[PDB]
């Protein structure tokens, strides 16, 4: 959960881009966008699978809100 | 004849057909037709009468197609605003047109009451809770005026990057508009009960091949939601579900498709005519879309806002070995196009020259400007093969293309300008294409944050404006005449990043 939030905000800041919170917005900002936002995918079934229904704000809103979405894919 | 006319024509033969679809709603011909005549009462019951501007600022929806049809009936001037774009750039927008009406949801009510333009009548389309809400303006009082509108008068404007930020109003008339629906509707053979996908976002003008064509013809437009804009697999699944047979975007959407979204793997066959405009298509991207859909038809169309597309090329066979983007083609829109030489001459086949455009589709020129006067200058630079068709080399001035997106350096600029911690800015692109990133060269103050300056950008330009990477230099390159040296500037960022790759 924490765990899950930090490997992503991690990312986020190394290999896509300071302090990035929670409920920063990060498509409002263009931090995740039409480019980057599919590497991040990548990553998360690469090492920790995303559906592509689920490629929108909903999903993708805040960095708490893309650690809800990897959470409850358990099985 | 006129734009509105056109939806009359084609409600009389297909009253009961789909006109309009959006992600939550759809209307026939015959229920647009009331909605739009009860739009028409509340423009007049508003006193917003011809020639006055309206700003159009919402998720694209069959009340904002509704709206657009009501105002040039009225022939009010409708300006569609980029609803992912803040409200202190509307200000700016509403502070150029000096529009009297916002037509916005009730979402966007809290922005507008802080903003420059609170004073400014809004109404809105979405939500029947809200005091605004468009039904809730009484009409019984109110009568439709006596008045005739031309070919040449003003019917939208197109709102554009501006070098100072503050946005250009492209000011187009009925016959820019039509000239373009009536070239494209005989050229690609646009039939009733045809669905067009409307990608574009109404403040682009490719919009206006899609919602206008569709209506000139008795056929059906499908608003592409922004809900779905990131997502390649729920844009193949709207050409699906929606039995697209006309899409028109930016290469770079059909490529994102392409990599992400199954296009070529899972073949559409509702796809009759595929059209791409705003930037190149990499030839070996393009190759592989005309191999999966050999049926298709491919054209290659090009121009600015201002002359709407002046160019056009019908793409069949590409020749395996070619390695450049294919032609931008020969006139289009009934337009005459040349390249020009610096010194006016027409330049001669081989010869690089400026294109230039002479015909019905050249705008009246910049809204609250002087108007255009012969043929425009299109700032492109391009060169005539044998054949006849044009090629496009590229541009010598301070417009940027991010993937379709049209920035001008000077609006980024003055919005990082504005950040209390910075003295200098510069803006510029490193990379090509689906690669291209927009970069900020600041110099602060006192020594800014991407992530702070993203969130400042943000509060000012359309999110396609907002920087990717910052560089923070001690001063910025100057050229002897005291301007900033873009050109060195640009060597140094390749530098700098030339040196991470080698460390
Ligand atoms: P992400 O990276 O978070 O999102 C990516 C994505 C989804 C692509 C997003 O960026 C997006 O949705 N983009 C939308 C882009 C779009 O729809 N733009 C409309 C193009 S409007 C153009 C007129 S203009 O004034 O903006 N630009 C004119 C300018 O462009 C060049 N140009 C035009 N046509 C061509 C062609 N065919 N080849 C090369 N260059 C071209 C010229 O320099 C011209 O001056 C349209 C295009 C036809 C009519 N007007």
């Amino acid at each position: 959960g924490e765990e899950v939030k930090e490997k992503i905000r991690r990312y986020i800041m190394e290999d896509l881009i300071d302090e990035l919170d929670d409920q920063t917005p990060l498509l409002e900002w263009g931090i995740l966008n039409s480019m980057n936002i599919v590497k991040l995918m990548v990553y998360i079934r690469d090492e920790m699978s995303i559906p592509s229904t689920h490629i929108t704000g909903k999903y993708f809103k805040d960095l708490n809100a893309i650690s809800r979405t990897v959470e409850q894919l358990k099985a | 004849k006129l734009l509105h006319e056109r939806m009359m024509h084609s409600l009389a033969r297909y009253p009961r057909q789909t006109a309009v679809v959006d992600e939550q709603d759809a209307l026939s011909y015959e229920a647009l037709e009331l909605r739009i005549r009860e739009f028409v009462a509340m423009l007049c019951a508003l006193g917003v009468g011809q020639g006055q501007r309206i700003l159009l600022w919402a998720h694209k929806s069959v009340d904002l197609v509704a709206v657009m049809q009501a105002a040039l009936r009225l022939g009010v001037v409708y300006v569609p605003v980029d609803p992912l774009s803040p409200v202190s750039r509307l200000e700016k927008i509403a502070g150029d047109s000096q529009a009297v009406l916002v037509l916005c949801t009730a979402a966007r009510l809290e922005e507008l009451a802080g903003s420059a333009l609170a004073q400014v009548r809004s109404v809105v389309l979405d939500d029947p809770a809200s005091a605004g809400y468009w039904r809730n303006i009484d009409t019984g009082s109110s009568v439709v005026p006596t008045l005739a509108i031309q070919p040449d008068d003003l019917a939208y404007i197109l709102y554009t990057s501006g070098s100072t930020g503050v946005p250009k109003g492209v000011a187009l008339s009925h016959g820019n508009a039509l000239a373009f629906v009536d070239w494209a509707c005989e050229r690609y053979c646009f039939q009733p009960g045809e669905r067009f996908a409307n990608h574009a976002p109404l403040h682009f003008d490719l919009s206006v091949l899609d919602i206008y064509c569709a209506l000139n013809v008795g056929a059906t437009v499908c608003l592409v939601p922004e809900s779905i804009a990131f997502s390649p697999r729920l844009l193949t699944d709207f050409i699906r579900q929606h039995e697209i047979s006309i899409w028109y975007s930016v290469p770079s959407v059909l490529m994102m498709m392409m990599q992400d979204g199954d296009l070529l793997s899972d073949i559409q066959d509702t796809l009759r005519v595929l059209l791409f405009a705003g930037e190149p298509f990499p030839v070996k991207h393009l190759r592989d879309l005309r191999a999966a859909y050999a049926d298709v038809r491919l054209a290659n169309l090009f121009g600015p806002t201002e002359t709407n597309v002046c160019t056009a090329f019908e793409v069949g066979a590409i020749d395996p070995e070619r390695v450049l983007p294919v032609p931008i083609g020969t006139a289009a829109s009934g337009n005459q196009v040349w390249a020009q030489k610096p010194d006016g001459s027409r330049c001669a086949v081989g010869e690089e020259g400026e294109l230039v455009v002479q015909g019905p589709t050249v705008m009246l020129g910049y809204f609250a400007k002087p108007a255009q006067e012969g043929p425009y200058k299109t700032g492109d630079m391009v060169r005539q093969r044998p054949d006849g068709n044009y090629e496009y080399l590229g541009r010598r001035d301070d417009m940027l293309k991010v993937r379709g997106n049209r920035i001008e350096r000077g609006e980024v600029e003055a919005a990082l300008l504005a950040h209390p911690q910075v003295s200098e800015a510069a803006v510029l692109v490193v990379g090509e294409g689906m690669n291209a990133q927009l970069w900020g060269v600041l110099v602060a103050h006192t020594r800014l944050s991407l992530i702070d300056l993203k969130r400042h950008c943000a509060q000012r330009l359309p999110r396609y404006m907002i920087i990717d990477k910052v560089l923070c230099l001690d001063a910025l390159p100057r050229n002897a005449n005291g301007k900033v040296d873009r050109f060195a500037l640009a060597r140094q960022v390749e530098g700098k990043l030339a040196a991470a790759l080698e460390h």
